């Protein structure tokens, strides 16, 4: 644990990137989190929503 | 734009509708602005034969 | 069947042409909720129930 200050910065940046990548898996109230599924399932008036 | 259709087909003169005269007779855009006007014309556009 | 004893039929292992359902004018109401009616020929399904 001598080099914890640099490893803390590396872990924080990697965890922020992992969280940002993980946030694509959330649908945020939509029917799906995949854009291609919405564009292939729905008409543009509701796919727009 | 004036035409004569059935009584159940007046819901298809609208943005974002699926239907028959919407696809092959008269299509409205999704960003349509204006007013659709409909009134019964059984006394004028109908014959007993 | 009646609505209290509604009949459930499984649909599986078939290729389905929904364009004869869209182009028929015999249905007074043809309203889809989780899917567009015109995209039904482009997708694959399981657990189809009537």
């Amino acid at each position: 644990s001598a080099l914890g200050k640099l490893q803390d910065v590396v872990n924080q940046n990697a965890q922020a990137l992992n969280t940002l990548v993980k946030q694509l898996s959330s649908n945020f109230g939509a029917i799906s989190s995949v854009l291609n599924d919405i564009l292939s399932r729905l008409d543009p008036p509701e796919a727009e929503v | 734009d004036s035409f004569v259709i059935r009584g159940d087909e007046v819901r298809q003169i609208a943005p974002g509708q699926t239907g028959n005269i919407a696809d092959y007779n008269y299509k409205l855009p999704d960003d349509f602005t204006g007013c659709v006007i409909a009134w019964n014309s059984n006394n004028l556009d109908s014959k007993v034969g | 069947a009646s609505v209290y004893a509604w009949n459930r039929k499984r649909i599986s292992n078939c290729v389905a042409d929904y364009s004869v359902l869209y182009n028929s004018a015999s249905f007074s109401t043809f309203k889809c909720y989780g899917v567009s009616p015109t995209k039904l020929n482009d997708l694959c399904f399981t657990n189809v129930y009537a």
